[PDB]
């Protein structure tokens, strides 16, 4: 019985759907910022950089129990 | 006293052409209305690279709804054919003092 | 819930309240509606005959 | 209660304040009201409307330009 | 205790069964026809108080109907007009105090005293009365009918058209479910909600259930004139 | 069976679907905002946080019941 | 048996992935109406605020059920 | 066996993915429109609230399961 | 053994998934479309209303369903 | 056993995610259209009820099984 | 075993939620698109009925599956 | 067991959502772009086209397990 | 007892239902933008296709490992 | 049993989601962008990647748990 | 039974929050339209 | 039928086993280098023929590679140039009839026929030939360099440097698992779209894959180049 397999496949996949979108929302929306007004653009990129980690903080949750499921 | 329409037939041209390349510059020269007795000849450059002191504009923000790449191309062409219209009044008001 | 006794019975009263209602207050209201609108185009009317 | 100014390369048309104006913008038609924000706009040809007190004037315009402070 | 149910009967079966929704709707017929010879007995020119209030709400109705459409508007003004007084009142009613502590006279079967639209029969009634308005008025109307809904591509894909009928088929089986689910969720709201807390705690969600109530009754009569402005085109 | 395990790998990933598109769309917004003009940036880069904060309150809630699921 | 566990977890994170996406969604949109007309934003703020945690309340709501899912 | 809990968890779960994002959609589409005309505020959020309600019946009626299967 | 429970618990959620986020949807295009053109209420709230009812339909149905297993 | 029941809720439940993005999305882009473009609305419209009809489609379709599965 | 029942459910309601919001997103584009000019009516509505088509096909073969999961 | 009819039924299902999502977004987004540019439709519409397949590839991938499930 | 079928198809299902949605919002970009600006087609579309493989090639990982447990 | 295979395919299934719609929202947007200014494309670019990457880190990391259960 | 005391408290307390917030909106609303249907009707009698 | 498997061993092994990926795709690496002679041999002032389409073929990659990156268009010119002509050429041979059907003269033997990318090794290797490349280009244009990858704290954020860096990592793997996935699954279509329907149902799909192929390849080649300018800046 490996339930803790579907654990770790279940955690690793459901903290990927969420950041998933969430960095791409992120560089889309940066990006086109970038495209109109590119003086601002250094800026932002500082926004864009905080608002990815803060996605991926999230993501590397499940990473953790990725990791937490597999080895005690 | 003639109506914008009128400049328009010359002024639709010299555009189309600092469009088409066929010119880099257009500059017109009119007669100015200094004091009711003076009408001194003056030269004005009709291209509309504007950009005045940021002063001036005080950088009023809006939202353009075509688009700023849309509302420059439409205004321009009005923007000269004022200044040329300008201009011909002010010519006739000297040619007639 | 379903029984069609009862399904059929309050057809009937609805038909029967709407019935009611048309003949006692919608045609009455409506009545005065209109005779109110006519009135306001008639006062209209009757400043343009003054002038 | 803004300050409209109907303004043209000949003469100025008006220089009241009004209730409502239900601008002929390019994209769609775009209604105006005292608190706007601010705005610029190219209309198309078609029939601004000017709501006054209830009164609606059908300014004709067959193009131009407006600015929406 | 919450004791939720579905449809009941409340007894008063002299041979023929006389379930308490047709309680609630005589008590609610009886409180509309009051207020309506009330308000018409004492006609003025210029109303004021529960005239100017009656005057008001069928003013209201009739620029809406007219904004749907304004050929038919006095036509079927009636129908959905009744509609909206009738569910609307039994909606509020089924807010008063007593919509199931009432019943003491054995489990407690209780006097509906709720909106008769929070038992099947009621909204089923309403909604097929709502149909065959509809399909009349568009056989007045349209003619023979038809022309869409039955095949015979004409400037429309006749694939879509077989799911225009099904479609009118399932509008008054969808609209009695949307009114029926609607008031005997909320009341199973109220009901369920108050098993937990019932002090102060049921008061944000009454208020939601009542304003639920009207916008459903306004909601059912603009989907039944908006449906016979769709059957008349 | 091991299902607890499967509990918290549920918790941690599901609360990371939500608040991942809804810290992404937050950032991608202010971005907009702030590539449209500098100047009001400030005021709303405060209001970003503070909105991210509110989302990552979702968030934290499984990562804290995580805990609470994992080692009570 | 874990079948409790696994209740107060997934409420938690299936009451969590939604509302998040709403607040992010309500930033946004507040956000970028702020950056076009900032005069307004004690107005729009104060909608922002009673859609935030509005939203929130469904998250909690489900927050508060897990919690009778775990000890009640 | 739990299986009511799972089931109550669901309920709530599910009823409160929908209505958040509905709400953070409705709530952003109204401070857009509020940034645009002001004074068509006290119309167009009486238009948002009324939709909010809705978004609250379909979560209210699920949360009501949400308690029906939790007390029985 | 509690599996009804559960069958009630995924119609009802199920049936909120799609219908909350439609609804949202309706009424913040309304919104903005009213907030852009303030004069043409007078189709927008009928069609907003009708695109309302036509979105809860789907939810009315899952109760439905709802109901029918519970009881 | 109460596979039944559990066949009919995924009947009626899923079949119901989409139809209602439909209809919000569809009836939404419509009122859309009306404002920015009121002269042409009926004629919109037309295209808006039959598009309607096409995803109410996909949601009885449902109903039909939920309604079958009851029914055997 | 009832598995049967929950297969024809899961199937038809699988293929209806991607296909009524793929015709959802079809009719609003093109309402939209209509509203910005109608002289494109002849070209657009065609192409849009090809949308319709192509989605509903998906939904048809999940449909047509559900049909061979009763019989065979 | 009958897992067989359940796969099948998710196999047909699922991989009919996001290909049926994307036809949905692809035409909208076409018919909105030759909308406003009609001079380039026809090009455009050949890249909708390619867009389209590759959705259906996505589609048709799912669509030949089915008949790996019944043909084993 | 069948689980291997149950695994293939969530595989394939998984994987394709969000790079299709992925593609599908690739392609209506690049047409939405193509529409915008017709000269500089000859790069973003270029572009446009190595997303299009590129999100692809997650989809496609997915059918992989469908096969990887269609025959170990 | 066949566990471990069920949790590949999640693994692999669930990881791919999320992803492809991102990675979706980021090309389009880039492409956008540089339809609407071309000068700026080799930044965006520059920016793109450095985005579109990360996306797939999480899908690889399901990736990689797609070959750890199932070895 | 408690049911019906909590029915009363919960209705008569949104009765009084429902008055104080719409009894001056409804009723005035009320005024106004009464008032403009009696200032028509001076107006026509005027005009007659 | 419709039977395939990731591990091909062949035979004939002369002191080390010789898989699949040493008859097909060693001689499409012989085709590669005829063509490098059957038309660069005759060289005229004015293309024609199979020099004038191997002139446009190059004309082309070159300004996609400009586009990417104009300054080290032609540093990495000649491996990202060999890498889409074998990937293009692999993938064009694997659709050849007698893919699966090849090996009878005992299980039928895939190999000599299959696409060059199919088999997890020489993707595999492609991948990490073009990755090393993609490093020294960068080591030698940064010459130290790897402030990202050093994970030095910055003012973007004090957690960048590891998400960065794992993509990097992934990048070959990544690039591998992308060519040997789409190779495989092409080749399983084919296979499953001849198991129902064998006669005249895989034509579009097939020829489909082809163009994809096509693409594959040069998303290989353009992913190598935006490695480059990961490494570039």
């Amino acid at each position: 019985e490996g339930l803790n397999l579907v654990a770790t496949a279940l955690a690793v996949g459901l903290g990927a759907i969420g950041p998933g979108v969430g960095i791409g929302i992120i560089v889309s929306g940066a990006v086109q910022a970038i495209g109109r007004n590119p003086e601002i653009e250094n800026r932002v990129v500082t926004y864009m950089f905080i608002g990815i980690a803060f996605t991926e903080a999230l993501a590397i949750f499940g990473l953790v129990i990725a990791f937490l499921i597999g080895f005690g | 006293a003639p109506k914008l329409e009128a400049i328009l037939g010359v002024a639709i041209s010299a555009i189309n052409g600092f469009q088409s390349g066929k010119y880099d510059e257009l500059y017109i020269i009119y007669s100015e209305f200094i004091n009711t007795l003076v009408q001194r000849p003056a030269i004005k450059q009709l291209l509309p690279v504007e950009s005045p002191d940021i002063s001036t504009t005080t950088n009023v923000d809006y939202t353009y709804e075509p688009g700023e790449e849309e509302v420059l191309n439409s205004i321009l062409p009005r923007y000269v054919e004022t200044q040329i219209y300008q201009a011909v009044l002010e010519s006739i008001a000297s040619e007639h003092s | 819930g379903i029984n069609p006794t009862l399904f059929i019975a309050q057809l009937i009263n609805f038909l029967l309240l709407i019935f009611i209602l048309r003949a006692l207050l919608y045609r009455p209201v409506m009545n005065l509606l209109n005779e109110r609108t006519r009135r306001i185009e008639e006062s209209v009317r009757d400043a343009e005959k003054v002038r | 209660p803004i300050h409209l100014e109907i303004v043209t390369a000949e003469r100025v048309i008006l220089s009241d304040d009004v209730d409502m104006i239900s601008a002929p913008t390019k994209d769609g038609r775009v209604g105006i009201l005292p608190r706007h924000a601010p705005l610029m706009t190219i209309l198309e040809p078609g029939e601004l409307d000017i709501i006054k007190n209830g009164e609606r004037t059908p300014f004709a315009v067959s193009g131009g330009f407006m600015e929406v402070l | 205790h919450v004791e939720v149910a579905a449809e009941v009967i409340f007894d008063g079966i002299p041979g023929f069964p006389i379930t308490n929704s047709f309680v609630v709707a005589i008590i609610i017929d009886i409180f509309v026809i009051a207020l309506a010879v009330a308000a018409t007995r004492n006609l003025q020119m210029v109303p004021r108080g529960l005239q100017n209030v009656m005057e008001f709400i069928l003013e209201s109705l009739y620029n809406l109907f007219r904004n749907i459409n304004a050929k038919y508007v006095a036509t079927a003004f009636p129908l959905v007009a009744t509609i909206f007084l009738f569910v609307l009142f039994g909606n509020w009613f089924g807010l008063l105090p007593g919509v199931g502590s009432i019943g003491v006279c054995g489990k407690k079967l209780v006097p509906l005293f709720r909106a008769p639209a929070a038992d099947l029969n009621f909204t089923f009634a309403i909604a097929v009365i709502s149909f065959v308005f509809i399909e009349y008025w568009g056989f007045r109307a349209l003619g023979p009918g038809y022309l869409k809904k039955f095949f015979n591509t004409n400037g429309i894909m006749s694939f879509v058209g077989i799911i225009e009928f099904i479609s009118e088929l399932v509008k008054p089986f969808a609209l009695a479910f949307r009114l029926f689910g609607n008031i005997f969720a909320g009341e199973v709201l109220l009901v369920v909600m108050a098993f937990l807390v019932p002090l102060l705690l049921p008061l944000p969600f009454y208020g939601f259930e009542v304003f639920v109530g009207f916008i459903q009754a306004l909601i059912f009569a603009l989907l039944t004139y908006a449906f016979l402005n769709i059957a008349v085109t």
